[PDB]
């Protein structure tokens, strides 16, 4: 366990998985967790599983229920799996494919496939079960920022870069990306009771809200003090957005970008968020400050 | 042969990952001295006092592989030039302690991207860095071709671009340009060229003539692979290899492997494999391979006596003297009758005969031809006269006379039927042959033949902003600041660009009948110049016609192979002077003098003006 | 070890020479270049026209060997300073041609001798030639003691004298002085010191003492012979033969083999023997044999960070840490009574922790003491602290706690029981310690010890020719053209005369009470000069109070065996300042100081004043 | 108030000339060291053995008049830059003797003209020259506008042009600095800027600001005639001058009297005239009169 706190994502029954990275000192390197106790988190000795990663883990996802797809510092995207009853968690894949750090990975609306972001500019589609890579995307022309799969639909994405490129992305067309209309994009979220939209946020602390078919910014607020680094939609048919950033806080947003909630209990970066399913007024944020934070929200 | 780098931007532990690189076979490590993920806030609480440690300790190495094996880079992340004011201010502060922290542990060089216009700022924090506390080394990583501009042309409303912009395609150099001529021309600021999948325009390539590169970064990406499942390269990356490795550049290798199957010292492989592939190098290279852009001030034979050791480098040209030889045989030929063989014996005099080697070639001459001649060695220089007396007592006999004298001031007893001279500099005249035949060319006989007949100087524009470097470093104290500008140099020229082709600048005639005779000169030149480029100075080449068809030359175009005793000069510009595709450089030359000196000055007229250079000779003469 | 030469005045093969004298086993050898019976005329008709060769030729031998082996020789007949116009005029010519002569075949050496008082004239010829043209170097063969002092006193008319001239018997030096101060120092200019049978007084060597001996001429006739039949010397002559190593001499034998049953060798053996048999190098010896009068500007700890590696360095100093180990220890114990060992925790701080050595040092000390201590270790240098917060995690764990701030800055949790500092310099105060300290005593408790406790700076008078001239080719390009001489060196003075005790010049204590603090300071010194002598500048040394009897010191009399971590400062003086036997050296020193940086200023007011040296810092500040 | 010389190219005696323009009221003379027409010859035989003297003697005038009162002129022959090899070389001699001659004589200054595009090898004399011995000017002439560029339209096979060049139509501007440029911005070269009856854009005349003009030089010919008879300029014109009042030039005037009913005070009457008429110096100004572009270092009050 290192204290550079970077993932926190819920499943189904509600356990906690976290990726961790050393981002100091001797040893460069990251750790994924499970934790069936969310409120035995960060405590090691207190988890039901835990592993050893050679490199740091700058983003993960859950593949379903069991699988964990690990963006890693390496340049590899890894496949990890619930195993031994959910007590060990073992490499399934490693592949070497991108040509610097993997910033983002994202997984399609199926399940089988995800796509992976990276600062050597590129695109990846991936089969899970294949392990190969299907498709390369040299789209952008800086490093990708943040790639988010459409939730019901295994051929549509975003993605952003600091080229300042938002793209939609649609694998049926020939060309495959479009251009849509500002201070470089961080961080992406799909809406999940509409499709065409989505919010973004800035490295200005700014967040907005975006509908595809018009590519006309609906609205925005000046939220964070700093980037923003995630976004994130509460599991109520009417959902609240989590906001983070390095300013150290999170704030939660109605569907108007205006404040309800706001959090300064992080002293470092704020990382990662994720709403519990057994209750969906729990938030639970994680940070560089090695902090993990209960959110009750209004 | 080839010295090689792994670039990495994922390091777990330092030492397994430099020996698995040192294994690997390669040279040094570019890596991160922070983590690139790392981002630390300057300004606001309270993310600006995260607790240390900020990063890892410099007791993880030996000294002796700080100043050796690692080549730092900057976080990706840390960006100066950003459009933020908070992100501006922070990327600042994280520059100067990264760069700092690289200076604490020894680095021999650092690593700074490239990857747009505006790098202003990185640049007054670059300079302000450079002005502060050593002898490291800046590596600018520059794409050869802008990301933006070999990306998919998959954005279906955004299509990459089908028609050529000439000027467009050479914007990485703008970049770089720009950036260095803000940072006042460091020579702690070199480039790191990064080199991708497609090759833009050869006038794109040769932009990059005359800059100092000292690296050139090749992506795994960038490697086809053959039918046994190795890693190779393009005929037309080849090529580009073989012209970096003229350059002596340090190789870099970056990416992950995309030949699982091969390992990853099978792309240094191809690299290794490459260098002995070059093609030999030729008779005038393997000479001056350590004077590669290396200036000397050409000094005054007239008024300075030359050392031993320099004679005897000189002696040894074998073109040289060959062609000296049948330019002498094919004259008695031409002078001497066959019946006439033994009634007629040419007088030869060799002026300037230094250590004799113009005397033997003379001897050779007269054997093979088979006639008779009668020598005079005629030298100035009194420690080679030496020479010449201890050749003349043991070998050569009553045959030769030494004259130990001046050439100008020698009393003759007789006339010459032929005068053999080696005056000659790189740029023909510059050694003052002009003046000295001439006040020689008294005791030639009325239908006398002087060898060399006739020279004349060449001149080309060049781009080098290395050697416009190197001269600038050549201030001294108790000068003008910048007499080292007004004053030409000898220099095997490398590291440069030639803009447009050498034209003749000025002639000489021996024996000069003329009643009236002037060695002064005035010349305007116009080249057309057909690329985008910076005009930094003139090269400058001869070529003499010995006897006939017997000739020396050092023009490239023309050069006698083999022929290593004249390297060719450079006559530099204070002010360098861009030229765009099309333009013409139009430059000035005057040869001027008084009864004690000689000297040149220049300008350039087109499409700009330069000062007039060494106006009076004040910060350039040659001694008569 | 020993690098030596033989001396030779008749050659008749320079091969069958050379080779005779390399089996010999010398490693080059010093020989006439014109024979040295050859006289040569240069106005006068017939004898001008004597045809040459005038000499040997260059051919003889590889540009190699002539620039390697072979030191030339003045022909004795030439007199520049002939009383006879005619000889005076010829002379001239004779040394121009022998001088341009050797240059011409590049001798890395030649020699000239000093064998009267006036050689105006000769230094005037030798002065154009160095300013004509390289760095080849001139040898001035000076008697230790002049023929005319050493002559058998057998003319019964002319008694030698038996009473005692001080200063007569050191004419030979005044020669040489009289020549170099002519030839305005050049550093083409050395002594090849020339050793007779009978020795002079210790005070006419020591004259010599801080002059640029490049070789020691050896006659075989000095050699008495042992009871084997051997060649050796008399105890005398070794002592000096061994200081004359310490100079790494070139030593030259000359002479012809007196001990004719022995080879040419034997001599040369014996000084191989002397060589080893030297005594053998101290602690503090075996450290800077390569830093020998190398001079180092001092830099700022203040305003500059230190780099690793010199960190890394200075850590290793065994008794640096062995001292400060020990001091703290006794000092736990007289805070601490037996009874309190666990009820009372000492607060240290070391203030300046670097990489930690004192850290560590204060954790031995505790656990030797058997007593408990809380440490802050605080430290400016961001990229050291780096270092510290690696080691805090790893190994020392929350007693430790790395405090990232200047002293005189830093707000503190508590109070300190001991303060614990490293930031002394090589004249003790020169780093700052006394602004660091007491900026920072406001958090020492009310009775709190610092260690150091006190220092005190020493200075002496030296006289070094060689160093002066070190300082004096400091000069830079865009600042003052004497500023080299108005600023402080760290040297491993080596080469140079102490010319009086060194006598304390400034001291500090802390903690310091007074209410009105001033670190200003202004001194004067008094030094008693017994030899007649050059002065040239001070050495600077300092001792300190650690705790009590733990003390460290570089002063030469109470050196810290074996400790390197300190080199001597020198002040160089603008111009020289003759020193009579008998004379007080009268010395001035001021610490000045505004709110900005800290500086030194130096004048000498007996015999003769200096200017001050370093008015208002304007060549040289130390930044607060 | 107005610091003025007249231009003469014809002086058949130096001292009635120069009483004669005293007389008229200017302050100094322009004139030639030797004869306009007199060609030299430097190699060539027998032309170069011409018996001397070549010019007249410096005992003609007090040394305290030739170093305040004349203003030498290049002979109008000497042509440094001509594509004839023979001529290039002749007045390379012949420009070197004049400048020599002027030095010697201790003039305060001297014209050259720039007629051309090309005077490269004239910058390079007379850069020889600046390094060769003084505080001594040199007065470039450049016609604001080329003489090519005003001619009448009267060659009926080659029209003056009319349509409008923006750079064209500032060429002379390219001309002196192209040559201040070649000669590395000598303080001691300054511009005689030469001023004819049609004035160009407003561009073209705002294209001399900020260089170094130390005279103006007035046609006779540019003076139009009032009703009484005088001489006067053009408003135009007048604008041109009271510009140049604030940049304290001296005035030169040449050509023959035109308003020969009339006397050539007259000329520089209008002048002084028009300086009197110089609109009233504001509060700002009045101040600052002597520290008109003084470089002063900032120093730290603090
Ligand atoms: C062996 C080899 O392959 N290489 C490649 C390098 N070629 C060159 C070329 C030039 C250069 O361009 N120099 C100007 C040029 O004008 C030169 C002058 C000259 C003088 C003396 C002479 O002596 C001839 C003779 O010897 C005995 N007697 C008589 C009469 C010949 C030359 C030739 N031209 N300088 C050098 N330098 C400086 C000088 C150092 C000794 C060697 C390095 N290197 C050496
Ligand atoms: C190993 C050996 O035997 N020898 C003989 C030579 N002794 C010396 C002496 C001096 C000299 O007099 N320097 C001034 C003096 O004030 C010096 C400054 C100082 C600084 C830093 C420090 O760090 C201590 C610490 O390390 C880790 N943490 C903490 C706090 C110690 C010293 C000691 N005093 N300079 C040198 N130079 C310059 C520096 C080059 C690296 C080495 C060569 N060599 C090397
Ligand atoms: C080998 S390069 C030219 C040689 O000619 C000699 N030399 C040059 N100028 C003269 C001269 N005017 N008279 C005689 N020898 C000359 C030089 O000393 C040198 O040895
Ligand atoms: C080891 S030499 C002195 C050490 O003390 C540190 N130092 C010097 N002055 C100060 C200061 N004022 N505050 C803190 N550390 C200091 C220097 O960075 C160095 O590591």
């Amino acid at each position: 366990m290192e204290r550079q706190l970077e993932a926190a994502r819920y499943r189904s029954d509600g356990a906690l998985l976290l990726g961790a990275s050393s981002l100091s000192g001797r040893c460069w390197a990251g750790s994924l967790w499970l934790f069936k106790d969310p409120c035995a988190a960060p405590n090691e000795g207190f988890c039901s599983a835990g592993v050893q990663t050679e490199a740091g883990v700058a983003d993960l996802t859950w593949v379903g229920e069991r699988g964990i797809l690990v963006a890693s510092d390496s340049g590899a995207v890894e496949l990890w799996e619930l195993d031994e009853n959910e007590t060990l968690i073992v490499s399934k894949f490693c592949k070497y494919e991108h040509d610097d750090i993997v910033s983002t990975v994202s997984v399609l609306s199926s399940g089988t496939q995800a796509v992976s972001g990276s600062k050597d500019i590129c695109i990846k589609v991936w089969d899970l079960a294949q392990q190969v890579v299907l498709s390369s995307y040299r789209a952008h022309a800086a490093q990708v920022t943040c790639v988010a799969a459409s939730p019901h639909k295994d051929s549509v994405f975003l993605s952003c870069s600091e080229d300042n490129r938002i793209l939609l992305w649609d694998t049926r067309c020939p060309k495959p990306a479009s251009q849509i209309g500002g201070y470089l994009p961080t961080s992406l979220a799909w809406h999940p009771q509409q499709s065409e939209v989505f919010v973004f946020g800035d490295e200005n602390g700014t967040v907005s809200l975006v509908d595809t078919k018009s590519t006309s910014c609906v609205l925005s607020s000046a939220v964070h003090s700093q980037c923003v680094t995630g976004l994130v939609f509460s599991p109520h048919s009417v959902p609240f957005l989590a906001s983070l950033s390095e300013d150290c806080s999170l704030a939660v947003l109605d569907s108007s970008l205006s404040e309800l909630f706001r959090s300064q209990a992080h002293r470092d970066f704020v990382r990662d968020a994720t709403w519990s399913p057994l209750n969906h007024s729990l938030l639970t944020t994680v940070g560089w400050d090695h902090q993990v934070v209960h959110h009750v929200v209004p | 042969r080839v010295s090689s780098g792994r670039d990495l931007n994922c390091v777990p532990e330092i030492a397994d990952t430099l020996g698995a690189v040192a294994k690997q076979g390669f040279d040094f490590l570019c890596m991160p001295v922070f983590h690139p993920r790392f981002k630390r806030e300057f300004i606001q609480e309270p993310a600006k006092n995260r607790p240390g440690p900020q990063t890892r300790s410099d007791l993880l190495l030996s000294g002796r592989d700080w100043n050796t094996l690692i080549v730092g880079k900057l976080s990706p992340w840390i960006r100066p030039d950003s459009k933020v004011e908070k992100i501006r201010r922070n990327s600042e502060a994280a520059m100067l302690q990264e760069l700092n922290f690289g200076a604490y542990l020894g680095l021999p060089a650092f690593l700074l991207p490239l990857n747009q216009e505006d790098n202003t700022n990185l640049a007054r924090v670059l300079t302000n860095h450079i002005h502060t506390g050593h002898s490291s080394m800046f590596w600018m990583r520059v794409p050869l071709v802008a990301p933006e501009d070999l990306r998919d042309d998959i954005i279906e409303n955004a299509p990459t671009t089908h028609t050529e912009e000439y000027s467009g395609e050479e914007k990485t150099w703008m970049w770089w340009h720009n950036f260095r001529t803000l940072c006042d021309y460091s020579k702690r600021i070199a480039v790191a060229l990064e080199i991708g999948a497609d090759l833009p325009s050869n006038h794109v390539i040769d932009r990059w003539l005359g800059e100092p590169i000292k690296a050139a970064i090749l992506p795994t990406s960038i490697f086809l692979t053959n039918k046994k499942g190795f890693p190779v390269l393009s005929k037309m990356h080849q090529r580009l290899i073989f012209r970096l490795l003229k350059l002596e550049v340090q190789f870099i290798i970056t990416g992950t492997n995309h030949h699982s199957e091969k390992e990853f010292c099978s792309y240094l492989q191809y690299l290794e494999y490459l260098s002995q592939n070059r093609p030999p190098p030729n008779a005038y290279e393997l000479f001056a391979k350590g004077y590669e852009d290396y200036l000397q001030s050409p000094l005054q034979p007239l008024m300075d006596n030359l050392e031993s050791q320099t004679y005897e480098v000189f002696e040894k040209d074998p073109i040289k003297y060959s062609q000296y030889q049948q330019a002498i045989y094919k004259c008695l030929l031409d002078r001497v009758p066959e019946e006439e063989k033994d009634t007629n014996v040419q007088v030869l005099m060799v002026l300037g005969a230094g250590r004799g080697p113009l005397v033997n070639a003379s001897l050779r001459a007269a054997k093979q031809a088979d006639r008779r001649i009668k020598l005079y060695a005629v030298e100035k220089n009194p420690n080679a006269v030496v020479t010449l007396e201890n050749w003349q007592f043991e070998e050569w006999g009553s045959q030769v006379t030494v004259v130990s004298s001046d050439m100008r001031e020698w009393v003759a007893p007789e006339k010459a039927d032929i005068i053999v001279s080696e005056l000659l500099g790189s740029f023909a005249d510059n050694e003052l042959s002009p003046e000295c035949l001439d006040g020689a060319q008294h005791f030639l006989k009325d239908d006398g033949v002087s060898i060399p007949g006739e020279y004349t100087s060449f001149l080309a524009p060049i781009s080098s902003s290395k050697l416009y470097n190197e001269v600038r470093a050549c201030r001294e104290k108790d000068r003008d600041p910048e007499a080292q500008f007004e004053m030409p140099y000898v220099v095997r020229l490398h590291n440069f660009h030639q803009l447009s082709a050498p034209q003749p600048c000025f002639t000489f005639s021996h024996p000069n009948r003329d009643p009236m005779i002037d060695n002064n000169r005035y010349c305007t030149l116009e080249f057309p110049v057909e690329v985008n480029t910076v005009l930094h100075g003139f090269a400058g080449y001869f070529e003499t016609v010995l006897y006939q068809d017997i000739t020396l030359s050092i023009r490239p175009e023309t050069h006698s192979p083999g022929m290593f005793s004249w390297f060719p000069i450079l006559f530099p510009i204070k002010q360098p002077i861009t030229v765009r595709e099309g333009q013409t450089i139009c430059v000035r030359f005057w040869r001027c003098s008084n009864s004690k000196k000689v000297w040149y000055e220049w300008a350039v007229t087109a499409p700009v003006c330069s000062a007039i250079h060494n106006p009076t000779g004040r910060s350039y003469t040659i001694g008569l």
